[PDB]
RNA sequence: AGGUUUUGCGCGAGUGUUUGGGUGUAAAACCCGCACGCGUAAUGAAAGUGAACGUAGGUGAGAGCUUCGGCGCAUCAUCGA
RNA sequence: AGACUAAUCGAACCAUCUAGUAGCUGGUUACCGCCGAAGUUUCCCUCAGGAUAGCAGUGUCGACCUUCAGUUUUAUGAGGU
RNA sequence: UUAACUGAACGUGGGCAUUCGAAUGUAUCGACACUAGUGGGCCAUUUUUGGUAAGCAGAACUGGCGAUGCGGGAUGAACCG
RNA sequence: AGGUGUCCUAAGGGGGGCUCAUGGAGAACAGAAAUCUCCAGUAGAACAAAAGGGUAAAAGUCCCCUUGAUUUUGAUUUUCAGUGUGAAUACAAACCAUGAAAGUGUGGCCUAUCGAUCCUUUAGUCCCUCGAAAUUUGAGGCUAGAGGUGCCAGAAAAGUUACCACAGGGAUAACUGGCUUGUGGCGGCCAAGCGUUCAUAGCGACGUCGCUUUUUGAUCCUUCGAUGUCGGCUCUUCCUAUCAUACCGAAGCAGAAUUCGGUAAGCGUUGGAUUGUUCACCCACUAAUAGGGAACGUGAGCUGGGUUUAGACCGUCGUGAGACAG
């Protein structure tokens, strides 16, 4: 006997992508070599984000990029391991160069129209193997419809599952002191 | 085993039968040992016993792994910053309680000993005074180490 | 209701006459203090009133039966 | 019998619904029939347009 | 028929199975329950002190 | 239990908004109307064959009721309602008790 | 079997022997600020702003101050998790606590004692340590001759 | 048939050809568009009204980047508009 | 005599509605590997049954955060066996 | 808030590491999502209630059987290892 | 061991003067006990009620003025899922009460005294809708109370079956077996006294220690997809706490007849009247007519009188169907 609390405990994070895209398999091979034989911490972070599922790689927008292109960051390279989306509100698009997993049709057109350049994760490794002069970005993880229903309960101000919304669907008892109590 | 004495044995790194560790006696640790009386036997080592244990059963914790110590390069790589570079320094630090005793003792993996050669007493779960084997026996623990080592 | 109320009316009258014997004899009153004496007669005053009134029901009459008994029995016992 | 956080169900399946089910396996067969009827009608009205103003 | 009434035999072991979790303390506690009169004035106080420190670049230089 | 015929308390009138003398009167429920929506629906449910269609209460346990006082402002004729506790004998405007004049 | 608000408090809330009567008046002259460490001790005479019997003896942190009461934060242990509780207590029940005074005394002493050494230039060994085993010494038997003892025979007292 | 969370895939402020029409080597495959569904704006019983003081804010932590001074994603707490 | 009415009677026999409902008995089909329970809280015409919290598994993300603990020591409070 | 720039909370600037201020361990850090079985329990040391008593009925802290073989008690779910 | 479905315009709120229960010594009628005066008096009194806590220039008592038992909504504590109901604590914004003033007051000194959805009814603003457009009736909405569920988180509800049915339960009774031995039965220890005299020939009060499972209780572990449930007849064997027989020891044993004890289960222990009886009670014989076990031995061994299906009669009970260890 050995009197241990835990035994044969597995890891908690993905160690390989669950997707079977052939091109993505090549991209993992490249960065798996780079991370092993380079001291730059930028390579290790990029490798893990390639494994993540779609809900853990939310899209980023052109507006969110322009937000972080201020206060002395107008000359750096934006790297986004996700999709990049055009924003209809932004009327004037600044000049930037972006390395992203994929672009929408309109986002690619508007970036190069202003005088920018659209890169690729493989071309990024060819130009900046150590990731110098780069900034990483993420999308809003919690900006999803399904997250609003998480942890429903009294005094929590969450969203309920209703087949429709109106005065006939819930409200009533338990939502106003005029009928019993409130939550 | 009751829940409180079990937790103390976990903090002393004694999770298996016939294990052994070095501890320096203070008021903070003397009370911990007195709680787990009917589970352990302890005493005062001499120069030979500490010397034999390190040479024959000496293993070191390196990156969370049990690496047998057979070359001086292993000891220096992990205890060099405290001034210990050889296996004679490790023995000196343990035997004469030194300023860096805590790091030296925690480096050693808990010792694993075999059953004693001559056997125990007729009933080995009384106190040493009554005629058993568990408890404090002062210098008489050297004889027990010879058999179990 | 006519029978149930009428039954409780007699029992309440019986105990009021019953307790008058204890307070009247000199033997029991000799060792019993005034402070206990005047509290019994104070409780007896409003007991007389509700017999005259007609709105009293079985619940009200029965409640004061045990209330009067509980008060007097504490003095005699101790 | 609700057991967890669910949406309250309303499935109108308590009559004998199985007696009235209308599968559509004749979607392509019917289309061929209409095209045969249109060109037959157009042949009868040789120089005239098929429709009306 | 009759059955056991109540028990507490295995509750302590169940609770300690994956720890008794103490909520984490943190630098800025909430101001829920504090009396409103001090709460109203504290709002005006912080509004001014931000403006004054903002003017530190073209102004008071305290 | 007796309460005074008059008392002065807060009045929520549009122009009073202060303490003012009030008259005290007991509250009495009105007659049930014959054209309310609840009554009109109930009448239709009972027509034709089928019998009794809604429950009839039988197991009563309470012996008393809560007393509600209806007040009236002496200026703006505004009214208020104040509930009381449960009591058996209630009357308002009775004579006050006397202290120290015990006699049988 | 009943569960009232004050059930089982026959001896907890009672005043002691020869301690009934007037409340010492220095209680109302104390002052409190948020973040102070106070401990609760219920006084039987005052019947307003009296906390539940669970908090009689616990220690908490002030979080609100009002005209005649303070708000205290204490941690309650429901089965398998802790919960934060906020209670309102009249000042007749609270009292400043000496739990933290040893720490506050030691930090002031450490700062000044370290300052003088840095000017002088000697290590201090300031942090505390548990009791250590005794050291060697000598005991003389001059005019302290030992006396011999022995067990005593059985004897009947009564 | 209708819900819900998780995995893979396409397009992305949009998305869905197939009720239907054109066509065919004919129950396959390929092509076309007007409407419509869900999403892009909430809140009240209702008449109704309808989202920028600030580089889309202030403070404490934050991976990574950096001219070494600093700039600070996601998310957590807190005070405001 | 609850007797008899085709070996059937305290309500005949034949087909259909009908695969009538069951909080109750019985059964429920190849192999290997890793983790591993509960008979307890609150409510119910509830006590052979359900919902709710707990104990359990799997999928992960945030940092590798130096944070943590069924423990001892030192200082200081509460209790009525 | 005070007779009062006297206080109160939140702040700008500055000073204090040569040693971030008890022991031991860290073979297991924090947060979230979805869901299975269970809700008849029984035995023993110490404390203990009703009963003449029971292999009887009812509780508190902890360890066990149920869900578990192996070596001793000849045999024997719970005892010793 | 006890308590609650109430009671109160003050028994609620503010202020002020005074000190209680009881005891000692005194005064016309006057006494154990009426009213008056002085001294002592830590609560031994009083505070609506059950019990516990709390209170002395008061929280008790008398006197003076009053209605914070009011208006608008939020946060917190106890039971707890940190849901509801009940009750409770601390502030904020208004309007008042009391006092010279600081201050105190959001019902009763603290711990119990109570109630959803739907429907009905009253108060409030002068507000929203009746969908082709106006004006008055009527109806419907929004905010706060009341009418009630005591099985009190809240269905609308009388019996019988001995003519009976189905799904299940040894989670639950009626019989054996098992643990226990209170009651039942049987046996010891101490020695006040009885026995003419003399505690112990033969007995034994007041107390106290055990054994047995042929009495009856207590428990509900094994059997409800079944272990055939009273008694007698018949037949075998075992136990000893010995009725007779063999051989002996004691006496208040002269003989005869009896009484107490030991080794001993080898051998015997009956025929009839009444009752279904087990149990019992009389007649007669005899060396003697002892007590028990074996699934309360023994139904594919018998018998079927009793109990315990369906037919029928009486008495008491029930309006009735029907009930009764009559
Ligand atoms: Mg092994
Ligand atoms: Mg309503
Ligand atoms: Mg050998
Ligand atoms: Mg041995
Ligand atoms: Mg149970
Ligand atoms: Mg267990
Ligand atoms: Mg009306
Ligand atoms: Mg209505
Ligand atoms: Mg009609
Ligand atoms: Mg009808
Ligand atoms: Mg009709
Ligand atoms: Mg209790
Ligand atoms: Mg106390
Ligand atoms: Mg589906
Ligand atoms: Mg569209
Ligand atoms: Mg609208
Ligand atoms: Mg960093
Ligand atoms: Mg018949
Ligand atoms: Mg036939
Ligand atoms: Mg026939
Ligand atoms: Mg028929
Ligand atoms: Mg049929
Ligand atoms: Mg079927
Ligand atoms: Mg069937
Ligand atoms: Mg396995
Ligand atoms: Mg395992
Ligand atoms: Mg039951
Ligand atoms: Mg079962
Ligand atoms: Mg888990
Ligand atoms: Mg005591
Ligand atoms: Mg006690
Ligand atoms: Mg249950
Ligand atoms: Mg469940
Ligand atoms: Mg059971
Ligand atoms: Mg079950
Ligand atoms: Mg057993
Ligand atoms: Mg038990
Ligand atoms: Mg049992
Ligand atoms: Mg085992
Ligand atoms: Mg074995
Ligand atoms: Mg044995
Ligand atoms: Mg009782
Ligand atoms: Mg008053
Ligand atoms: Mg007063
Ligand atoms: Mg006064
Ligand atoms: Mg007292
Ligand atoms: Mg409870
Ligand atoms: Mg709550
Ligand atoms: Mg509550
Ligand atoms: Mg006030
Ligand atoms: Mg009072
Ligand atoms: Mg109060
Ligand atoms: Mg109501
Ligand atoms: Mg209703
Ligand atoms: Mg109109
Ligand atoms: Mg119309
Ligand atoms: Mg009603
Ligand atoms: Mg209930
Ligand atoms: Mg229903
Ligand atoms: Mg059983
Ligand atoms: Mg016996
Ligand atoms: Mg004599
Ligand atoms: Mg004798
Ligand atoms: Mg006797
Ligand atoms: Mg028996
Ligand atoms: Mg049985
Ligand atoms: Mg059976
Ligand atoms: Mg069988
Ligand atoms: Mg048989
Ligand atoms: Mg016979
Ligand atoms: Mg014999
Ligand atoms: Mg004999
Ligand atoms: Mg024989
Ligand atoms: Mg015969
Ligand atoms: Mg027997
Ligand atoms: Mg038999
Ligand atoms: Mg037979
Ligand atoms: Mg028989
Ligand atoms: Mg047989
Ligand atoms: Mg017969
Ligand atoms: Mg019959
Ligand atoms: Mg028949
Ligand atoms: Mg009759
Ligand atoms: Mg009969
Ligand atoms: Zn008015």
């Amino acid at each position: 006997g050995i009197d241990l609390r835990w035994k044969h405990v597995r890891s908690s994070h993905r160690k390989a992508p669950k997707s079977d895209n052939v091109y993505l398999k090549l991209l993992v091979k490249l960065y798996r070599f780079l991370a092993r034989r380079t001291e730059a911490p930028f390579n290790k972070v990029v490798l893990r984000r390639l494994f993540m599922s779609r809900i853990n790689r939310p899209p980023v927008s052109l507006s969110r990029i322009a937000r972080n292109l201020k206060n002395g960051n107008e000359k750096k390279t934006v790297v986004v391991v996700a999709t990049v989306t055009d924003d209809n509100r932004l009327l004037q698009v600044p000049k930037m160069e972006v390395a992203a997993l994929r672009f929408t049709a309109k986002a690619r057109a508007r970036i190069e129209a202003a005088g920018g350049r659209t890169l690729t994760l493989d071309q990024l490794a060819l130009e900046k193997p150590t990731g110098a002069n780069t900034l990483l970005l993420r999308g809003p993880k919690n900006a999803r419809e399904a997250v609003k229903h998480f942890g429903f309960g009294p005094h929590k101000h969450k969203k309920p599952y209703v087949r429709s919304k109106g005065r006939k669907f819930e409200r009533a008892r338990g939502r106003r002191r005029s009928r019993g109590f409130k939550v | 085993i009751p829940p409180k004495p079990r937790k103390i044995l976990q903090l002393l790194r004694l999770r298996q039968i016939n294990n052994g560790v070095f501890v320096k006696v203070t008021k903070a640790t003397a009370e911990m040992i007195k709680i787990v009386e009917p589970w352990v036997a302890y005493g005062y080592p001499n120069l030979k016993s500490v010397r034999e244990l390190i040479y024959k059963r000496g293993y070191g914790k390196v990156n969370g792994q049990r690496i047998p110590l057979t070359d001086n390069a292993i000891i220096e790589e992990n205890l060099g910053k405290y001034g210990i570079i050889c296996i004679e320094d490790l023995i000196h630090e343990i035997f004469t309680v030194g300023p860096n005793f805590k790091q030296a003792a925690n480096f050693l993996w808990p010792f694993k000993l075999s059953n004693p050669n001559g056997g125990f007493r007729p009933r080995k779960f009384k106190h040493f005074i009554e005629g058993g084997d568990l408890g404090n026996r002062e210098e008489h623990i050297n004889a027990l180490i010879r058999a179990m080592n | 209701a006519f029978s149930k109320r009428f039954e409780a009316k007699q029992q309440l009258e019986s105990y009021i006459s019953r307790v008058e014997e204890i307070i009247s004899d000199p033997t029991l009153s000799l060792k019993l203090k005034r402070g206990q004496k005047d509290k019994i007669e104070q409780a007896l005053s409003e007991a007389m009133a509700q017999l005259e009134i007609e709105d009293s029901t079985a619940d009200e009459l029965k409640k004061k039966e045990l209330a009067l008994k509980r008060l007097v029995t504490k003095a005699m016992a101790s | 019998a609700i057991k967890h956080n669910q949406q309250i169900p309303n499935n109108h399946f308590r009559k004998h619904w199985q007696r009235r089910v209308r599968c559509h396996f004749d979607q392509p067969g019917k289309k061929v029939t209409r095209r045969l009827a249109r060109r037959a009608k157009a042949a009868a009205l040789a120089p005239r347009p098929v429709d009306k103003l | 028929a009759k059955s056991k009434n109540s028990s507490q035999h295995n509750q302590s072991r169940k609770a300690h199975r994956n720890g008794i979790k103490k909520p984490k303390t943190q630098r800025y506690p909430s101001l829920k329950g504090t009396d409103p009169k001090f709460r109203r004035n504290h709002r005006h106080a912080l509004h001014g002190t931000a403006k004054a420190l903002k003017e530190f670049k073209e102004g008071k230089r305290e | 239990v007796n309460v005074p015929k008059t008392r002065k308390t807060f009045c929520k009138g549009k122009d009073c908004q202060k303490h003012t003398l009030h008259k005290v009167t007991q509250y009495k429920a009105g007659k049930a109307s014959a054209f309310a929506q609840g009554k009109r629906r109930y009448d239709r449910k009972q027509s034709g064959y089928g019998g009794q269609t809604k429950p009839v209460f039988h197991k009563k346990a309470k012996t008393t009721k809560k007393i509600v006082l209806r007040l009236e402002c002496s200026v703006c004729k505004t009214k208020k309602q104040l509930p009381l506790k449960r009591c058996k004998h209630f009357e308002l405007g009775g004579d006050k008790k006397t202290k120290g004049a015990a006699l049988v | 079997h009943a569960a009232g608000l004050r059930s089982g408090t026959r001896y907890a809330f009672s005043r002691g022997f020869r301690k009934h009567g007037q409340i010492p008046l220095s209680t109302y002259l104390r002052t409190y600020r948020v973040g102070d460490i106070v401990d609760i001790k219920v006084n039987g005479a005052v019947q307003k702003g009296m906390p539940h019997k669970f908090y009689h003896g616990k220690t908490g942190v002030v979080y609100n101050v009002t005209k005649s009461a303070v708000g205290v934060i204490v941690y309650k242990r429901v089965k398998h998790r802790y919960i934060e509780k906020r209670i309102n207590v009249r000042i007749e029940h609270v009292k400043p606590s000496r739990s933290r005074e040893d720490f506050l005394r030691r930090v002031k002493e450490n700062a000044e004692l370290k300052k003088k050494a840095k000017a002088e230039g000697v290590p201090v060994q300031l942090k505390r340590q548990p009791a250590m085993p005794r050291e060697a010494h000598t005991v003389s038997i001059a005019d302290n001759k030992p006396v011999t003892l022995a067990p005593v025979a059985y004897e009947t007292t009564i």
